[PDB]
């Protein structure tokens, strides 16, 4: 039977008998992580004898 | 509320079973509930939130 009104936006849906709820609980979570590392090492040595 | 044009039983709709549409009258101009009113009927868990 059913035929209770269920809507999402302007569209209307027939809920199956088995379903207690299907509901547009709408959420969004975003995560950005960026890790840049640099190291450099330089060693010049000179030795001169005359 | 029986044989009325509204599903006053919610999951069942037995009040609207075997009902002649010539005997029904328009219960209201509209059927569309407010855009997410169903969320007002959810339970809530205070610890988990």
């Amino acid at each position: 039977g059913g035929c209770s009104p269920h809507y999402i936006l302007n569209t209307r849906f027939r809920k199956p008998y088995n379903v207690e709820s299907y509901t547009p609980q709408t959420q969004g979570k975003y995560e950005f992580i960026l890790k840049e590392y640099e190291s450099y090492s330089d060693f010049e040595r000179n030795v001169t004898e005359k | 509320l029986v044989c009325n044009g509204d599903s006053d039983c919610d999951e069942d709709s037995a009040d609207e079973d075997r009902c002649e549409d010539s005997e029904r009258r328009p219960s209201c101009d509209i059927d569309k509930p407010p855009p997410n009113i169903e969320l007002t009927g959810n339970g809530y868990n205070e610890l988990t939130g």
